[PDB]
């Protein structure tokens, strides 16, 4: 809300970006990989055992 | 210390492995009998039906 | 005196525990595929000629 | 009467803890159910499906289908009509129920035998020693007309006559027909018709030691190194004095 | 900036329970098998939830269904062997959970001793009914026999058994009940089993010394977690190679074949987990008195606790004990034995003198034996 | 010797739960409703669970066996028609008890109010899936239309219909499956409604006044246990009327036809509990529009405690807010009325209307009225 606009909250969040930003992606790779969506598992450079 | 945890993240990787495989077949189960697919969708058709007959 | 294969693995991936799940998803997604093929390559050269699939060029194609 | 006669433990090529079925012998089992078994045995669970993948094509096998013909439903605003067969369809069944099935074979009723082998003690191994040993009764016992003796029944007196013989059928592949051939055939696909997934069971079973060789020991390595802290701890004793 | 485990209700549970829980750091593997049980449960009742899901509990086409199963659901075969295989790991660790206390004198935990014996009712009760499901040969015929065995009661006998059946035979209706009541104990035997942790945690665990183990505590997350959790490990390991490798091996044949009520096949032995209990009513003639032999075996282990007489909680340290204990086992598993053969000469009359011998030493060899070692002890 | 009741561990839940725990002692009728929901729960178990002795889970068998119960089963009918008014009944009370939070500013417990969320939906696709049972023509065409219409959702929603159907259309897979489902729920929803009172228990009930009442608090046993049980003789008269008088007034006929797949009613309607929200997607003219909207409006549930900016609980003292609360409460009859009729002009546009101004209600016009009376009060 409105209390929490401030110079150090803006200090936390970029030092916490870099660790969303790999949370992000462990999700993402997660969600494929558990879900083996060809789309974007044919673009990979060596796993292709689908026909 | 990247010994030790070297151990710790391999066996992940196999907890992971076969976690993935069993729930695979549980939801397969779900999917559809082999009975229903070959019932449905096997609907070849011949072209020898005449001009206006409605086989 | 180069620094261990461990520690290097340790410093760049498995001190941060966001990688060091990054890295182990990569690892399965790379192992499942190696594991699965070694397996089955070494089940088929057990029967070979039992499995049907082996059989398939004595009839096939008409 | 007397204690049954124990079947010996055959060399299957199916006995090993790793090994598969051979898929030719399951071709040549099925030809040989096609006419000599379907007589009076039927098998309740099986479609002509289920062996697109295991011995058939598919346009083999819906040929072969073509070749029988079944009952239809009630034709709208008729009545029942024959239709060829379509690959859903079981196999057909010898006799409309179980007491015409009766009649026709002096009284007994053959078992279905989709589940024969899983049913019997020794699987296809009494099966095979069955098929074969139909000696004459010894010196002392007497039968009615209509049974033969066998020593394998538990009875040692089975209405069934010897089925299979030489030079019964002509197998297309060319492989001379010969009665320990086709029992060996026939056993081999009735095997399969009780346990259709048993290549993958195995090949499941593979993957399952080498996972556990891995894993096993990569536990306990765990369990060691959280529990060293304990099982190295040194204890003192210091009163006042 | 406390921790907020230890201000949620729901977190204090799980803490108390599981992570701040106090215990000895000297038990053994034979505590493990506690877990294991809860495991096991919460396999069974996934794998049976999606058995339920294709299963049709009429007597004309529940055989058909299961055929329907392993032939064209996607995967069935392995569910259902997963079930089976399963039940049979169920008794093995429940029959290594209960020797446990036996040897290592935990019944002393009254209340919780008596919770598990209504545990142990529960779970043979589940385990009947659901291997009368299949409605194979054996199915219905070892219903029939086992509730048959009602007839004994002096003056009611035919109503009780005649309403259960909900007619004058076993037929669709007896299915029909017993599979609503297979799904439901289930769930009971849940809450049943909380119960039995609630008790329990108001003492403690009872280390194998049986002194007490106050000053040698240890919290649980970060060991017995690991340690139970390659516990589940082995248990599976071994659930596996049973299911991928012997599929039909703790089973019998003749449950694949359809059950007719005018046929009957010979030796109609039950299921082994339920053969012990077998052996001790044929070994009296009287029906009243093979019914009441049943009764007074699980009653035997509710008296137990009245019956030790050592002032000594575990055996470890009583070696003429111990060696009572091992010859009561090899008894238990000469009673499953001879349950597993034809009625005859020999196996009819071992099994007399084993359940005699059974009875005997629980009522009378155990506390003479516990007076001895006690005035070798000068206490 | 002090009371047992204070040191058993099951007896300290109980003493806990229900003997002793403080109350207010001004609490009205509308804090009666959260007993009786129980107490149907328990109804509707039992109930069911005979149900469940007799029906057969086929596209076959199940209309046929509904009519084996009614007429054949002693004293099925009965059984039948209190387990299908007590959900109608089960239905009542829920709204009553939800409308009692929203009057009397339950909702200020957040966690205890989420939780209640929750319970809500769980007790919808209970309801949803048990009126697949009867298999009769309303049954399999409702079920279709409301599993069609996830056939909107992005990319996954053609994938995930076929999935629950088990096949390309509803037929028994989809009954057998419902019916596991619609048996296990249930207790599902048992579990959660004692997560529901433990999170209440731990800072205890609102009385009508929105003032804490720590000055007059009242032991529950003696005084709330009559209470309660004149409650549920009430509750117990009203579904008796409806049961044995006219038992099928609350349901909608052509439910007892045999299902026709190739036949549409001309005239698919949701049951009496589902129609408010029916109205509320028939309206939106988009597809997934319309979807959308009924979760979006189920969910305002749970966005109600941040709307709130009064500086008083209770609507007791906010003779603005009971206006506009009993203006929503005859929108809600509105919707109802609505879902009821065919597709036509007047209707369509009433309903559209009715769907925004309902939403308006919650959003805009609440929030702004409570500002304008803190305003008057001068705080
Ligand atoms: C029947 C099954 C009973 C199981 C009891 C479990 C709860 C045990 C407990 O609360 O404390 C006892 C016990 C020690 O007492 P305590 O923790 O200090 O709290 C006791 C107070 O009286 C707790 O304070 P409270 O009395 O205010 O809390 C009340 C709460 C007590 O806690 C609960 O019942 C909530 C459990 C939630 C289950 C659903 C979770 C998943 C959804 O129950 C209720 O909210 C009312 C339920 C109304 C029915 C009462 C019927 C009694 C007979 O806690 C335990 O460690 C036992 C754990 C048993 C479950 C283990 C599960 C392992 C997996
Ligand atoms: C007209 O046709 C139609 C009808 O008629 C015919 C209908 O009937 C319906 C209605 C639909 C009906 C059946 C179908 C819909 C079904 C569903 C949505 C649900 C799908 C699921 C079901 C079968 C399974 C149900 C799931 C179950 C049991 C799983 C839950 C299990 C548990 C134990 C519960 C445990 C939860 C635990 C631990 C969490 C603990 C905490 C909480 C509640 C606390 C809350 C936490 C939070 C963050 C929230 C707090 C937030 C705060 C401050 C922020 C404020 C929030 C905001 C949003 C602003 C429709 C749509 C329809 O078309
Ligand atoms: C206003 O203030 C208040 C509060 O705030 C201060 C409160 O908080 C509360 C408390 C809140 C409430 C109730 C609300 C809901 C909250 C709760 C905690 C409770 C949650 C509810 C539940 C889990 C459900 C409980 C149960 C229900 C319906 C029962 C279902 C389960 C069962 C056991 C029931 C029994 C079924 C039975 C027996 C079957 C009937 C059949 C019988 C005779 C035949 C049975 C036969 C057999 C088993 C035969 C077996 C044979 C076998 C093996 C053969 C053997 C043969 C041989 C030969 C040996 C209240 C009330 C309140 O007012
Ligand atoms: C040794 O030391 C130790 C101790 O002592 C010191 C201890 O004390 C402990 C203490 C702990 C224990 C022993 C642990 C165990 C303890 C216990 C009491 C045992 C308890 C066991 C249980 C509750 C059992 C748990 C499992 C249960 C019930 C089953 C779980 C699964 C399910 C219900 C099913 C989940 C879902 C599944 C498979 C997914 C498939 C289904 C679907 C998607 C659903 C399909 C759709 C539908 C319903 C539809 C809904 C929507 C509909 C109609 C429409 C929607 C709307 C539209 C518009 C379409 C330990 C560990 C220990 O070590
Ligand atoms: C969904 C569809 C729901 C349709 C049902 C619509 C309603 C039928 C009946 C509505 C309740 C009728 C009884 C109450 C009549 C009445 O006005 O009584 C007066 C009295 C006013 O007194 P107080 O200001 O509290 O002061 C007390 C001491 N002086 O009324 C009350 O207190 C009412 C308190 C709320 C009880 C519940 C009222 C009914 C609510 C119905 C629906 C509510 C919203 C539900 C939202 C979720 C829907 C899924
Ligand atoms: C049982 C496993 C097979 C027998 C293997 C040998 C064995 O278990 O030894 C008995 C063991 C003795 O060890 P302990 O009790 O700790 O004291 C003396 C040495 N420390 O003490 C025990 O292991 C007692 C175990 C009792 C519960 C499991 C065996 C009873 C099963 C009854 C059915
Ligand atoms: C073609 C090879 C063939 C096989 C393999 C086969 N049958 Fe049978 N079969 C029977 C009858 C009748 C029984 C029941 C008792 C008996 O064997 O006479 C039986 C029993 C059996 C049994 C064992 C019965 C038991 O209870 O153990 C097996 C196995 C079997 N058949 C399989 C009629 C036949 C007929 C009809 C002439 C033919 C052909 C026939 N059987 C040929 C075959
Ligand atoms: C049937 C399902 C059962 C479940 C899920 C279950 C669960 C558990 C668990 C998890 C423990 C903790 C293990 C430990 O700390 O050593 C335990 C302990 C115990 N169980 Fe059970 N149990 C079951 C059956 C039984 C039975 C049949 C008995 C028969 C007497 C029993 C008697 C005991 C006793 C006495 C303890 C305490 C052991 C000790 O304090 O050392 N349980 N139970
Ligand atoms: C401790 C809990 C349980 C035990 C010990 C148990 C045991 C068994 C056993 C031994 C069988 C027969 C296996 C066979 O014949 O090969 C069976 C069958 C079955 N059980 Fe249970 N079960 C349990 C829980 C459940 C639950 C919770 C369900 C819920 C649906 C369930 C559903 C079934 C079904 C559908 C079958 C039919 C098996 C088949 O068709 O092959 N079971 N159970
Ligand atoms: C569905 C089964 C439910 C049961 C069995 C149940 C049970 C109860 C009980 C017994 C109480 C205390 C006594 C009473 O308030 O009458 C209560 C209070 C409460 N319930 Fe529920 N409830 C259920 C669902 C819900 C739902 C759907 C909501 C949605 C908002 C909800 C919200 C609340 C709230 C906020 C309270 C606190 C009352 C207060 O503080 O005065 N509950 N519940
Ligand atoms: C809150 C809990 C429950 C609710 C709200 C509920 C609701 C319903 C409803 C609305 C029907 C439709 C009946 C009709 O239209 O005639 C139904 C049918 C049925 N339910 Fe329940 N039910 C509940 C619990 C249970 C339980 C626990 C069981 C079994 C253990 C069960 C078994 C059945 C059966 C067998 C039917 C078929 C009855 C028929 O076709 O008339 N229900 N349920």
């Amino acid at each position: 809300v409105t209390r929490f606009l401030g110079p150090r909250y803006r200090e936390l969040v970029k030092n916490w970006v870099p660790t969303a930003y790999t949370w992000g992606a462990v999700g993402a790779v997660g969600l494929v990989w558990a879900t083996d969506w060809r789309l974007i598992l044919d673009w990979v450079p060596y796993i292709n055992g689908k026909f | 210390k990247g010994f030790s945890y070297l151990v710790t993240g391999v066996t992940t990787v196999g907890v992971a492995y076969a976690a993935k495989n069993a729930v695979t077949q549980f939801v397969s189960s779900m999917s559809a009998s082999a009975d229903v697919l070959a019932l449905a969708k096997i609907e070849i058709k011949l072209s020898d039906i005449p001009e206006g007959k409605n086989m | 005196a180069a620094a261990t294969l461990t520690s290097k693995l340790y410093s760049l991936l498995f001190r941060r525990t966001s990688t060091f799940a990054l890295t182990i998803i990569v690892g399965v997604m790379f192992f499942e595929r190696a594991f699965d093929q070694g397996a089955d390559a070494i089940y088929d050269h057990i029967n070979e000629g039992k499995l049907w699939k082996h059989i398939k060029h004595k009839y096939e194609n008409k | 009467s007397d204690l049954e006669l124990h079947p010996p433990s055959y060399p299957w090529s199916h006995r090993g803890l790793l090994s598969s079925l051979d898929h030719t012998s399951i071709r040549r089992g099925f030809q040989v159910y096609k006419q000599v078994c379907a007589s009076c045995h039927s098998m309740d669970f099986v479609a002509y499906r289920h062996l697109v993948g295991v011995c058939y094509t598919e346009d083999e096998a819906k040929e072969l289908a073509a070749e029988v013909e079944v009952q239809d439903g009630p034709n709208e605003d008729g009545e029942m009509f024959m239709r060829p067969g379509k690959l859903f369809d079981y196999f057909p069944k010898p006799y409309p129920n179980s007491e015409a099935a009766r009649a026709a074979n002096n009284g007994a009723l053959p078992p279905d035998l989709s589940y024969i082998v899983r049913a019997r003690h020794g699987g296809e191994d009494y099966v095979f020693s069955l098929l074969t040993g139909y000696c004459e009764p010894p010196t002392g016992v007497s039968l009615r007309e209509g049974l033969y003796f066998n020593p394998y029944f538990p009875g040692q007196a089975i209405a069934m006559a010897p089925p299979i013989y030489t030079d019964v059928l002509e197998f297309d592949d060319g492989t001379p027909a010969t009665m320990s051939q086709i029992a060996k055939d026939v056993c081999t696909f009735l095997r399969w018709a009780s346990e259709p997934e048993h290549d993958h069971r195995k090949r499941m079973g593979l993957k399952m030691l080498m996972m556990m060789a891995l894993l096993v020991p990569l536990v306990y390595t765990i369990k060691r190194h959280k529990w060293s802290v304990l099982k190295s701890r040194k204890l003192a004793y210091r009163p006042p004095k | 900036m406390t921790p907020m485990r230890k201000t949620n209700p729901l977190m204090k549970l799980i803490n108390h329970s599981f992570i701040d829980l106090p215990t000895p750091s000297n038990i053994s593997a034979w505590w493990n098998f506690g877990s294991l049980l809860g495991a096991c449960l919460i396999l069974q009742i996934t794998t049976g939830l999606f058995l339920a899901m294709h299963y049709s509990p009429d007597a004309s086409t529940a055989f058909s269904s299961i055929a329907h199963i392993t032939r064209d659901v996607n995967y069935g075969w392995i569910i259902r062997y997963l079930h089976a295989n399963g039940a049979s790991m169920f008794f093995i660790c429940l029959f290594l959970h209960i020797g446990r206390g036996l040897y290592y004198g935990s019944f002393l935990y009254s209340e919780t001793w008596n919770i598990g014996i209504i545990l142990l009712l529960a779970t043979m009760a589940t385990a009947f009914m659901g291997y009368v499901l299949p409605w194979g040969q054996m199915s219905f015929w070892g219903a029939t026999v086992i509730t048959n065995l009602l007839s004994a009661i002096p003056y009611i006998g035919t109503d009780l058994v005649q309403w259960i059946w909900g007619g004058y035979s076993v037929d669709s209706p007896t299915l029909t009940r017993f599979f609503t009541f297979h799904f439901i104990l289930p769930f009971i035997i849940a809450a049943l089993a909380t119960l039995h942790l609630l008790f329990l945690h108001e003492t403690g665990s009872n280390n194998p010394l049986g002194i007490t183990s106050h000053s040698d505590k240890i919290t649980f997350h970060p060991y017995y977690t690991i340690k139970d959790a390659l516990g589940l490990l082995l248990f599976l390991l071994s659930l596996m190679t049973l299911t991928l490798f012997s599929p039909d091996l703790l089973g019998d044949p003749d449950n694949y074949t359809l059950a007719n009520p005018l046929n009957t096949p010979p030796h109609i032995k039950p299921e082994w987990y339920f053969l012990f209990a077998y052996t001790i009513l044929r070994s009296v003639p009287n029906k009243l008195g093979g019914v009441l032999a049943l009764l007074l075996s699980i009653l035997i282990l509710a008296m137990i606790p009245i019956l030790h007489m050592s002032k000594q909680q575990s055996m470890m340290f009583r070696p003429l004990s111990q060696s009572l204990y091992w010859l009561l086992a090899a008894d238990l598993l000469i009673l499953t034995w001879i349950g597993g053969q034809p009625v005859s000469y020999p196996f009819t009359i071992i099994g007399q003198v084993a359940s005699v011998l059974y009875f005997t030493t629980i009522l009378i060899l155990m506390p003479t034996i516990s007076l001895i070692e006690n005035k070798m002890l000068k206490w």
